[PDB]
């Protein structure tokens, strides 16, 4: 049974960080990548950040760049979205996700939420004073 | 008057998480063996559902940069000389849906020698159309310096010769070309 995992999320006022995680199973990083998603409120799922599934190559939304980090811990089969000098702007439900292998391998490929094979429930982060 | 098209790839630019994108086609100068007489320009000819179809002349240039924002969008690139432009010519349509549809099940690449490597694969039991496939290779954790070269969709087998940095790791990405459109590449690491 496939499963994604978020965890990490919550009210952070403004300048503030927060980390979040992704536990999967029934997969591995080797046939799957898993990148990061948010849906902010009325809005659609957008992509957030991603990385290869070739090598360490990362790629962000132009809004959270330099603020956020996506890394992984191979051996754990999770990944991270370090999140910092949050806005209220970046209040969303914020998912993991799984795409088969290979993806976001260059700047020919497109984080998008129809691309996606698994989603994890959700986590809410909220950023207000 | 030039027999085909130049065969063409591209290089895109921009933020991954948004469909709009800045696409640099690029070719090789057709050869004098490859056009019988010269080629004096070359002219891209765009095609979307609802812009039309609109060409651009880009003199003797071998790139195109143009920002993709459709649905789908077809290019294709034409030789011209003063006798007219190539009847037959090569075609690329970008569609991001197209973009996750795979076609490569297995991949291998062989290090025969220090300038050649031996690629392999085999392909799946196809619905959309194999046009054919381009190899990309470049230097792992790398941003540019990308080599292209187009393969046919008969063979099972290619080689791939270049001046290798052999203390680099390369990484190579073997895209279906389909008529629907770019398909999802299958990408290897190796060294050379
Ligand atoms: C395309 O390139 C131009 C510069 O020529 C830049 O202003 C624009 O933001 C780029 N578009 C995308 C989607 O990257
Ligand atoms: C094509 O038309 C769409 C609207 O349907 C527009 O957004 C886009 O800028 C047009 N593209 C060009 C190259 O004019």
């Amino acid at each position: 049974q496939v499963q994604l995992q978020e965890s990490g999320g919550g009210l952070v006022q403004p300048g503030g960080s927060l980390r979040l995680s992704c536990a999967a199973s029934g997969f591995t990083l080797d046939d799957y990548g898993i990148a990061w998603f948010r849906q902010a409120p009325g809005k659609e799922r957008e992509g957030v950040s991603c990385i290869s599934t070739s090598d360490d190559s990362t790629y962000y939304a132009d809004s959270v760049k330099g603020r956020f980090t996506i890394s992984r811990d191979t051996a754990k089969n999770t990944v991270y979205l370090q999140m910092n000098s949050l806005k209220p702007e970046d209040t969303a439900v914020y998912y993991c996700a799984a795409e088969r292998a290979p993806m976001c391998y260059s700047r020919s490929y497109y984080l998008v939420d129809y691309g996606m094979d698994y989603w994890g429930k959700g986590t809410q982060v909220t950023v207000s004073s | 008057v030039p027999m085909r098209g130049p065969e063409f790839w591209r290089k895109m630019d921009g933020d991954v998480t948004k469909k709009e994108r800045n696409v640099t086609l690029l070719w090789k100068p057709l050869t004098k063996q490859d056009s019988l007489s010269s080629v004096r320009r070359y002219v891209v000819k765009h095609r979307t559902a609802h812009n039309g179809t609109w060409s651009e002349d880009v003199g003797n240039r071998t790139q195109l940069t143009f920002l993709w924002t459709e649905p789908a969008h077809t290019v294709t690139v034409l030789a011209v000389n003063s006798l007219g432009a190539s009847l037959v010519n090569f075609q690329l349509t970008f569609s991001w849906p197209m973009s996750k549809v795979s076609a490569v099940e297995s991949l291998s690449a062989y290090p025969l020698s220090s300038s050649c490597v031996i690629l392999s694969w085999t392909l799946s039991p196809d619905d959309y159309s194999l046009l054919y496939l381009v190899i990309e290779w470049k230097i792992l954790n790398e941003d540019d310096g990308m080599k292209w070269l187009r393969i046919p969709s008969n063979v099972k087998k290619f080689y791939i010769h270049d001046n290798f940095i052999p203390i680099e790791k390369y990484q190579f990405s073997l895209y279906p070309v389909f008529m629907e459109g770019v398909g999802k590449p299958k990408i290897i690491n190796g060294f050379t």
